[PDB]
């Protein structure tokens, strides 16, 4: 049983800078068995980061995530207009279960 | 290309039965493991279930276990999610996802590479 | 005042699925100790393989009595001056990659091995050409589908030889090779042998030719949509498929043992305490194979009787016609216009029922 | 038998004279084997019977379920401790119990009478069998008990050991009920106190050296070796060999003893799936217990052989027919090429022929067409020409 907590629930920033998203677990998540996803609104989620450190295929180097232990982060520098969507943290190791966090939508300020 | 074309949505009265189907094309369906994945409107997303490539290893979530059941058929490359006794909090968009595993020497990484198109299931 | 030539599908099975179980590694797969325990049994499964070997050979003979009656693989003449007859609806077409007909495309597309167990699997395993796969005969349990000796192209070409021979050379071609004759010289004895005066044909060859074109339009309209109309071979590739699945589902059964697997019952227990359980597994899997071999023999007798019926239906009946009433099937019968099928023969009558 | 393709049609039909025909035969023979042993990272030093001893023997109505986790456990010492009066193991051999692994070990200590380990068994009759400690019918584990007259008794015996003999329902398997509730037997209610036709359903044992052997003290530890879909945390002394891939040997992986050829895999699992199964529930792929690497099992020693021959009246020159092997140097690997020579000529060389019925090597291919005297399959036919 690991619950996943994120902060904030919705972020609003101007395009072009860095966007900071955070994820937080309930235990000591070992070896980062989690991932980051892009649910474009109305559409299916699309994988960005796997292993909380490595980018996927068709995924540029502007998305970058890191973390250890409990506090887990995502940093997206230079905000293009296609980068404003709902992002998740999703565990699958440690337990047999899969658990999601509540996520954050990135908006425009 | 890879395609996880899924169907089974609509409006179903509570307490009835349903059978969501995730047909697959473009890969070997008996080579990869399978995931049922759901999303309530306005909330985040909630995991449902996992079955292996063979069907000997099933697991379900905590608010899922008993009613929901999962199966597969490899001859038609199809994943089956069978619905017994529906409840009004199960109004959600359901997704089929596949599990691709990038091996490394220091461990075993897990991600969701390919998805469906989402099937809305409403219970009223 | 008239007559109908209500041509029907007389669907009869030539063959079955050319099966081959390997006894030693169906019963004792991935174990040498179990093969030594089947050696104490000894000759109780290889004979079964020999039985299925004999069964396999007779499916080959069930092709050869039907399609290979003529001694020469003749082609049709390249002009299609049949007399307004659309015999390209039953002749093989070289424009297709497989020499078939537009009714035989429906024959290839009506009956399916789709919802069948194992035959669906061992079928596109040969159509892999993608991974290494190793062996289709070993990855799929130990059961085996042998390919037929005569494929669909040679079976359709042997239909094409007699479709050349019957119309372009008379009924006389069955005694030896194709012996060419005019088509009004072919029709001379044919109407007079069934008691109908032949001048109505020779004044209205367009009318009776268009009636036979309407008859093949009738089998187009019948064989377009109905799935049960090609039922019996479908039933055969249902039933043997059921007889395949009932084999493999009995590896999931226990037969009075503690597990349906052999690896755990040879790993967890010492064979001093486990010979009495693994011999229960031997006799359960072996009575499953006994029930398979006796059902396949009883069905193989039925399919052989049906194949000699289809072969007899154009044995002497290519080489002539009847004298008494219903010697070749239905009514005042004239001739035979066979096609090819998956695991069988699908047949067309020529009838006469007065009105 | 293991020398020529003709030499192994001559063994499958038990006659030194073969005829002319296609001959579907048996094993490809020889196949040298060895052994591969792989069993995981281990914690060592396990809670044996040396922590299940001395004082504080658990109650028969208030036992617990001792969660034995990650350790290596030599199960031969618990068999050969020579102080235990009854072992009866349920689908597992007691002698070769050390050659297995499980996900956890569930030990349950309680003290009963001397006539009751015939009732601690699957699916028994009697009250204290079905009302105090229930076992499932498909149980996979042992029962361990011994006399403890000089340790589990005092003067007048213990009044701490209380079996339950009345209850309105039978127990579920492995179920605990630690209630201390008065039960009603008749018309007059109890309501927390005793009285007329009220029985106290817990019952104190009589533990004296003057008492009978059938009521003597007798602690029982039941070891439940369950096999979940988790990695094997508890194992036995199985010292590990290497991992050689291809070359078919006998193997054992988390207690799954089999024999096959070990290949690299293209197949994807779950977090804890140690075993991948089959349609007819055999084994197709096994997770490695150490490196967590995907593997693949397939049988060896077969390809699909059907040796065509013109008979030994003519000559000894033969040819073969593999069935689904498409001979792009693949029956170097299918037919596992460690056999003796005068077979490797008829495996890969010249005279390679591709057919829908698989490959025929050892005979001519002729662009003309002739007659059939020895049918082969999928539209080809051979003969014998001089
Ligand atoms: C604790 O339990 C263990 C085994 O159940 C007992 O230890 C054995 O004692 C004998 C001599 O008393 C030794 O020879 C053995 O080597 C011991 N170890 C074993 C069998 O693993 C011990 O007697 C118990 N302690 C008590 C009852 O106080
Ligand atoms: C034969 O099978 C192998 C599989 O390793 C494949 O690479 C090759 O293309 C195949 N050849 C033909 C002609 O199908
Ligand atoms: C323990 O497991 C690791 C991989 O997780 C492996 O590299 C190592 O060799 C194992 N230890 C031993 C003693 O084999």
């Amino acid at each position: 049983e690991i619950v996943l907590t994120q902060s904030p629930g919705t972020l609003s920033l101007s395009p072009g800078e860095r966007a900071t998203l955070s994820c937080r677990a309930s235990q000591s998540v070992s070896s980062s068995y989690l991932a980051w996803y892009q649910q474009k609104p109305g559409q299916a989620p699309r994988l960005l980061i796997y292993g909380a450190s490595s980018r996927a295929t068709g995924i540029p180097d502007r998305f970058s995530g890191s973390g250890s232990g409990t506090d887990f982060t995502l940093t997206i520098s230079r905000l293009e207009p296609e980068d404003f969507a709902v992002y998740y943290c999703q565990q699958y190791g440690s337990s047999p279960m899969c658990s999601f966090g509540q996520g954050t939508k990135v908006e425009i300020k | 290309e890879v395609q996880l074309v899924e169907s089974g949505g609509g409006v179903v009265q509570p307490g009835r039965s349903l059978r969501l189907s995730c047909a697959a094309s473009g890969f070997t369906f008996s080579n990869y493991a399978m995931h049922w994945v759901r999303q309530a409107p306005g909330k985040g997303l909630e995991w449902v279930a996992v079955i292996s490539y063979d069907g000997s290893n099933k697991y379900y979530a905590d608010s899922v276990k008993g009613r929901f059941t999962i199966s597969r058929d490899n001859s038609k490359n199809t994943l089956y999610l069978q619905m017994n006794s529906l409840r009004a909090e199960d109004t959600a968009v359901y997704y089929c996802a596949r599990e691709n595993n990038y091996y490394d020497s220091s461990g075993y990484s897990y991600y969701f590479d390919y998805w469906g198109q989402g099937t809305l299931v409403t219970v009223s | 005042t008239n007559f109908t030539i209500s041509v029907t599908t007389e669907i009869l099975p030539v063959s079955m699925t050319k099966t081959s179980v390997d006894c030693t590694m169906y019963i004792c797969g991935d174990s040498t100790e179990c093969s030594n325990l089947l050696l104490q049994y000894g000759s109780f499964c290889t004979q079964l393989n020999r039985a299925l070997t004999g069964i396999a050979v007779e499916q080959d003979k069930n092709t050869q009595e039907v399609f290979a009656q003529v001694k020469q693989i003749y082609k049709t003449p390249p002009i299609k001056d049949f007399g307004g007859f659309n015999f390209s609806q039953i002749l093989p077409d070289p424009s297709k990659p497989s020499k078939r007909s537009p009714i035989e495309d429906l024959l290839f597309n009506k009956v399916t091995l789709a919802d069948a167990g194992f035959i669906k699997q061992y079928g596109d395993c040969l159509g892999d050409i993608a991974a290494r796969d190793l062996i289709c005969a070993q990855k799929f349990n130990g059961l085996t589908v042998l390919p037929p000796l005569l494929t669909d192209e040679m079976i359709a070409q042997y239909t094409s030889a007699l479709l050349a021979g019957t119309i372009t050379s008379g009924w006389t071609f069955g005694a030896g090779p194709a012996l060419q004759i005019p088509f009004p010289m072919q029709m001379a004895y044919r109407f007079n042998g069934i008691g109908v005066t032949q001048n109505v044909l020779y004044e209205n060859q367009k009318l009776i030719a268009n009636q036979f074109n309407s008859a093949i339009g009738k089998i187009q309209d019948s064989l377009s949509s109905t799935p049960s109309a090609l039922g019996k071979l479908q039933d055969v590739v249902n039933q043997n498929a059921q007889a395949l699945n009932t084999l493999v589902k009995q590896l999931s059964s226990n037969f009075g043992a503690i597990s349906s697997v052999l690896n755990d019952i040879l790993s967890r227990l010492d064979p001093p305490e486990a010979e009495v359980q693994i011999d229960r597994l031997i006799t359960g899997r072996l009575q499953s194979l006994q029930t398979y071999v006796t059902q396949q023999l009883i069905r193989a007798a039925e399919i052989r009787a049906s194949a000699n019926l289809a072969a007899t239906k154009m044995s002497e009946c290519v080489l002539g016609q009847s004298k008494r009433v219903d010697f070749c099937g239905k009514g005042y019968h004239l001739m035979s216009f066979p096609q090819s099928a998956p695991h069988g023969v699908v047949f067309l009558h020529v009838t006469y029922v007065p009105a | 038998c293991a020398l020529d393709p003709l030499s192994e049609t001559k063994c499958t039909l038990k006659s030194f004279t073969v005829e002319k025909g296609i001959y579907q035969t048996s094993n490809f023979r020889v196949q040298p084997t060895e052994s591969i042993v792989r069993f995981p990272n281990i914690t060592n030093l396990c809670p044996f019977g040396e922590v299940f001893n001395a004082t504080r023997f658990a109650s028969v109505y208030a036992w617990n379920r001792k969660r034995i986790s990650n350790c290596v456990a030599d199960y031969s010492v618990l068999y050969n401790s020579a102080s235990f009066s009854t072992f009866k193991c349920y689908g597992v051999s007691p002698t070769k119990l050390n050659d297995l692994c499980f996900t956890n070990v569930y030990a349950d200590s309680f003290v009963i009478r001397g006539d009751e380990v015939r009732q601690i068994a699957p699916g028994q009759t009697g009250k204290i069998a079905d009302y105090n400690y229930k076992l499932p019918d498909d149980f996979t584990g042992c029962v361990i008990a011994w006399n403890s007259n000089n340790l589990d008794s005092k003067v007048g015996g213990n009044y701490n050991y209380l079996y339950r003999l009345f209850r309105k329902s039978n127990l579920k398997p492995f179920e605990r009920d630690i209630s201390t509730e008065i039960y009603q037997a008749g018309s007059t209610p109890c309501n927390g106190v005793e009285g007329f036709n009220c029985y106290f359903p817990l019952q104190s044992y009589g533990f004296q050296p003057t008492n009978g052997v059938g009521y003597q003290p007798y602690r029982v530890v039941v070891l439940s070796f369950e096999l979940l879909h988790a990695p094997a945390t508890v194992c036995g002394p199985k010292k590990s060999t290497n991992l050689v891939k291809n070359k078919c040997v006998n193997f054992n992986f988390n207690g799954l003893t089999g024999t096959g050829v070990l290949t690299e895999s293209n197949k994807k699992f779950l977090p804890f799936q140690q075993f991948g199964r089959d349609i007819a529930d055999t084994t197709d792929a096994v997770r490695d217990p150490q490196t967590l690497e995907i593997l693949d099992i397939t049988p060896c020693s077969f390809g699909g052989v059907s040796v065509i021959t013109p008979g030994t009246n003519t000559s000894n020159q033969v040819a073969v027919l593999y069935q689904d092997v498409n001979c792009t140097e693949v029956p170097v690997a299918i037919h596992a090429d460690q056999l003796t020579p005068t077979w490797r000529v008829y495996s890969t060389g010249s005279n390679v022929f591709q057919t829908r019925a698989g490959c025929l090597i050892g005979a001519e291919h002729v662009n003309n067409s002739y007659e059939c005297d020895i049918p082969i399959g999928a539209g080809i036919c051979a003969s014998y020409q001089t």
